[PDB]
């Protein structure tokens, strides 16, 4: 019996040294993934409305066009 | 090396463009050919920034000087250092933009805008780390007012991540009479509160009053003023120029110096127009600000100090934890050692001691006031109308621009009644 | 063997690692070329000195360490300095554009283009060690390097090397010297994600570095060269036991054993004497129970706080130079009846000594005074939750109004990351009031 303990005692320690290094690989992943994702979305919302802009100076110079 | 941009736009934009150069040129030993004579290297470590390296050991600056009107670019190369500049980097209209914002922004402009954008790309893929972009212009009239904003607009969308700092010239009815600039302006700062990271308000009736008051110029030139420029723009880029403890850059100053995105325009300071306490007094003094508004009549969110010169920084700790100290009530309490301060021992041409000072205060709000109030004079009045509904644009686009004005003195207002408990 | 690898990131972590280890090199007799006469074993060895120092066939002795700095600026001048022959270039690891002051660029926009690099590098340097011991980590808690990229570079050593130690030297940001006046953010984010990857972290205040600066050496506006001569003097100390042998002389990792009592109470106040320029040590010995007694008086701390008001759940001193046992029995037993020495009621009251005889040395040019005798006491106090609390002030401030936030929500981040942050620390000054209260 206490050969039996004395295994389950290393297969824990081992375990969870193991179990944090995967949890630690896995936080890790997911924070950097979920920022590209964030950084892109906002590099997106810019552009979006730079180039809203863009549109809105065709329909400005399409009216003056509306002129003549 | 950290290669910054420069664009000097329009009539104003050209010219006070100039003089920057002329000053930047002198402090770190360049004369007119592109040559280095000059006495210490502490002037050439950080020369990279706002020059190209050519061999020969030729300097030249990376400015893109644009104008709609080829007069204003014959001037550049006539007067001092015009040949150190880039022939190519001149672009060039012709028909001109007629102090009107549509010219610059939507039509006119529109026609030579690309033909920036080529001379900008041609200069930014030589960079080894490009910082971003500082645009020198007006907002009084036509093309750097306008073209200005629709060339920020469009090298944003290029360069999304880059920094966009720019030095707006306001617009006096003490020093301009063409009665359309409340209009230009407003509808300029409509772009500059949504499309740039920085900019530092040069306040054409402040520096009238200036140059009439302290200076006592009962007549100031377009010369006596941009002497007062030129001194400012050496003294807010001391830290981007030269070597010294903070690793200065245009994100650095952003990141450090705006607390929400819009709120983004600085209040710019000299002295002298002398002791590290009398300096940091004037410095902090209304009469020494390059936009009318007084400090005392808002909260500094945060502030940024140049001293340059040979002194005492052990004075200068003291004399800097002084002011703020006997004037506690002017600095938001939200935001924790919201002023720094840093000391460069090489002074501007002509001044043993020099301090310029970098604010970002919620008395702002009185610039954008102003101009506000001359706006809605003629808006209120549909006057002149025409010069911008003839080349195409809304009456909706300018309640828009006003209401977007309107909002950001709002804000400025909000912080300023902040409170910490 | 039990070699330990340092790694210095940004310009604090870099900066002092220019001081560590031309200190290292004085102490052990080691020049700028990495010769070394008194080494006999050419090529290697498992002296003490081989802990902090590889050696190359042709007689070099070569730090196990790696900077990292996301700009050139800092780490060019080690490059081009008097102690460049000593590091092989890839062991000085440089981006082109730094964090910005930024946690966020730190740790992903900027830091996530080099990691990969930097964890290549040291992997080269644990691969040369037959008992690799654990790391040591130099870094700012403001600039956005020293936050950032260090707690990136700490999730991934703990999962490239398991539970294998990683001890901290964490430059605690103050007003005299700061640069950003976002360093209270960065400073909660970095403590936050570093803490679970962390088994012990020595914090060194600037403003208390400062003082003792402005107090003791008369140094009118100290500099950064000041206040980092000072500190490598008390990282001097803490690894002094790695690098030297001796009969008295104690491991750091025993000393650990009592300075962590549970995994979050792990950072212990230093405090160091003598700190005194040479013209106030002339003809002024400083006995054991002059500089013993040092260590017990606030304005000596590495960090401000007041112990006095706290509790201590474990008391290290660390000496050398002339130092016998008797002395220092003779010294702790006047200050326990002289001093305020609560202990919470759960630990032992005995303080761990460790003597180790090579004595203390000066940089050429210093301020500090070469003595005959030097302690470093390694406290671990309630107390230190001051600086918490301070640094966590600071933080509420400005995050109330969310100043600055959208620098870093545009770099990718999300406001849930402050708050949770914050908790942590929240959570972790209520450990510290725990700790403290007495057993029922
Ligand atoms: N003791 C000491 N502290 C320093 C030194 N250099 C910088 N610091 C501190 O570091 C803090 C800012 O972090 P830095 O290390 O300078 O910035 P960084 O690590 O290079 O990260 P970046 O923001 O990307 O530049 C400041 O509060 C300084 O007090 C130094 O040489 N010695
Ligand atoms: N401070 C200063 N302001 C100027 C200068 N030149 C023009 N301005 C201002 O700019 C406005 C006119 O815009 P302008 O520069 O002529 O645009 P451009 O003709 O397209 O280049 C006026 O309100 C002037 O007050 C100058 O040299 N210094
Ligand atoms: C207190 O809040 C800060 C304000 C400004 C800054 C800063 C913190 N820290 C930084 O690293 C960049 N920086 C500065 N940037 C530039 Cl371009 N010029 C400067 C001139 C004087 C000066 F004190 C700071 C700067
Ligand atoms: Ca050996
Ligand atoms: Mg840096």
């Amino acid at each position: 019996e206490k050969r039996e303990h004395e295994r389950e005692v290393i297969q824990k320690a081992i375990e969870e040294n193991n179990n944090f290094i995967k949890m630690a690989k896995e936080k890790l992943a997911q924070k950097m993934e979920s920022n590209k994702e964030n950084r892109e979305a906002h590099l997106a919302a810019m552009l979006e409305r730079l180039q809203e802009k863009d549109k809105h100076a065709e329909e400005v110079r399409k009216n003056k066009e509306l002129k003549e | 090396m950290r290669e910054i941009v420069h664009i000097q736009a329009g009539q104003c934009g050209n010219q006070i463009g100039a003089k920057f150069w002329e000053v930047i040129s002198d402090e770190h030993g360049i004369d007119p050919t592109g040559s280095y004579h000059g006495d210490s290297d502490l002037q050439l470590e950080r020369i990279n920034v706002y020059y190209n390296e050519a061999t020969g050991n030729k300097y030249v600056p990376r400015a893109i000087l644009v104008d709609l009107e080829p007069g204003t670019m014959d001037s550049v190369r006539s007067g001092p250092f015009g040949q150190i500049f880039r022939p190519d980097n001149f672009v060039f209209g012709q028909s001109g933009a007629g102090n009107n914002w549509a010219k610059g922004h939507y039509t006119e402009g529109a026609e030579l805008v690309d033909s920036v954008l080529d001379v900008v790309r041609k200069e930014s893929e030589s960079c080894d780390c490009l910082q971003g972009f500082q645009l020198t212009h007006s907002l009084g009239g036509g093309t750097g007012s306008g073209m200005g904003t629709l060339l920020i607009s469009k090298i944003r969308e290029e360069y999304p991540d880059r920094i966009m700092n720019t030095f707006s010239v306001m617009p006096s009815p003490k020093v301009s009479d063409t009665v359309v600039e409340p209009y230009n302006a407003t509808l300029s700062v409509h772009q500059l509160v949504e499309n740039t990271d920085e900019t530092y308000c040069i306040d054409n009736e402040a520096l009238y009053d200036i140059c009439f008051r302290t200076l006592k110029l009962t007549t100031p030139t377009y010369g006596d003023l941009n002497h007062l420029v030129s001194a400012t723009m050496s003294g807010v880029t001391t830290c981007l120029r030269f070597p010294g403890q903070l690793n200065a850059d245009l994100r650095k100053l952003a990141v450090n110096m705006v607390p929400f995105p819009r709120l983004h325009f600085f209040m710019p300071g000299f002295a002298p127009l002398l002791t590290v306490p009398e300096l940091t007094q004037q410095m902090f003094d209304s009469k020494n600000m390059m936009a009318a508004c007084d400090p005392r009549h808002g909260r500094y969110l945060t502030v940024a100090a140049i001293f340059r010169g040979r002194m005492s920084m052990k004075e200068v700790d003291e004399q800097m934890l002084n002011v703020q100290n006997k004037n506690s009530s002017y600095f938001v309490e939200w935001i924790p050692n919201n002023v720094k301060t840093a000391v460069c021992d090489i002074p501007p041409r002509g001044l043993k001691m020099s301090a310029t000072f970098i604010g970002n205060s919620t008395a702002i709000q009185e610039l954008f006031k102003r101009i506000s109030e001359q706006f809605t004079a003629m808006f209120r009045r549909k006057a002149f109308l025409h010069w911008y509904t003839g080349e195409g644009m809304d009456e909706m686009e300018f309640t828009e621009a006003e209401s977007n004005m309107n909002d950001l003195v709002s804000e400025y207002q909000q912080y300023q009644d902040a409170t910490a408990d | 063997m039990r070699e330990c690898i340092s790694i210095h990131v940004g310009q604090a972590g870099v900066q002092i690692g220019n001081a560590c280890w031309e200190l290292y090199c004085l102490e052990h007799g080691i020049q700028p070329d990495g010769q070394m006469p008194s080494d006999k074993t050419i090529g290697g060895g498992d002296d003490s000195f081989n802990t902090f120092f590889s050696e190359t066939g042709a007689g070099k002795h070569v730090p196990r360490a790696v900077f990292v700095d996301l700009e050139p600026t800092v780490i060019d001048e080690v490059r081009t300095g008097t102690y460049r022959q000593l590091f092989h270039p890839e062991q000085l690891i440089t981006g082109k554009e730094d964090a910005a002051n930024n946690y966020a660029r730190g740790h992903y926009t900027i830091g996530k283009e080099i990691i990969d690099l930097v964890l290549d590098r040291i992997r080269k340097l644990a691969d040369q060690c037959t008992g690799l011991q654990g790391f040591l980590v130099f870094h700012s808690f403001g600039g956005g390097t020293g936050s950032g990229f260090t707690s990136l570079l700490m999730e991934r050593l703990s999962v490239d090397y398991g539970k294998k130690s990683k001890l901290e030297f964490s430059i605690y940001p103050a007003p005299q010297v700061s640069t950003a006046v976002v360093e209270p953010y960065n400073s909660i984010l970095t403590t936050h994600t570093t803490l679970e990857h962390s088994d012990c972290a020595f914090m060194v205040d600037n403003e208390a570095i400062y003082d003792i600066c402005r107090r003791n050496l008369d140094i009118e506006r100290p500099t950064y060269t000041n206040l980092n001569r000072l500190i490598s003097q008390i990282v001097s100390s803490i690894t002094a036991s790695l690098r030297f042998d001796g009969a008295l002389n104690v491991d750091l990792t025993e000393f650990q054993t009592n300075l962590v009592p549970y995994p979050r109470i792990h950072f212990p106040l230093a405090t160091y004497a003598p700190v005194i320029s040479a013209e106030k040590a002339y003809h002024e010995q400083l006995s054991v129970a002059e500089i013993t007694n040092a260590c017990f008086e606030p304005a000596n701390q590495m960090v401000k706080c007041d112990p006095r008001h706290g509790k201590y759940m474990a008391c290290c001193l660390l000496y050398r130079g002339d130092v016998v046992p008797k002395d220092v029995n003779a010294a702790i037993a006047t200050i326990k009846t002289k001093r305020s020495i609560q202990f919470v009621d759960w630990c032992p009251t005995g303080f761990k000594v460790g003597i180790n005889y090579q004595p203390p040395t000066v940089v050429p040019g210093g301020d500090l005074a070469k003595v005959q005798r030097a302690v470093c006491m390694l406290s671990n106090t309630t107390a230190i939750a001051e600086a918490w609390a301070r640094l966590d002030h600071k933080f509420d401030l400005m995050y109330a109004k969310r100043a600055f936030v959208h620098w870093y929500v545009g770099e990718g981040m999300e406001e849930g990351e402050f708050s949770e942050a914050r908790e942590d620390m929240a959570a972790l000054e209520k450990d510290y009031e725990e700790v403290g209260v007495d057993s029922v």
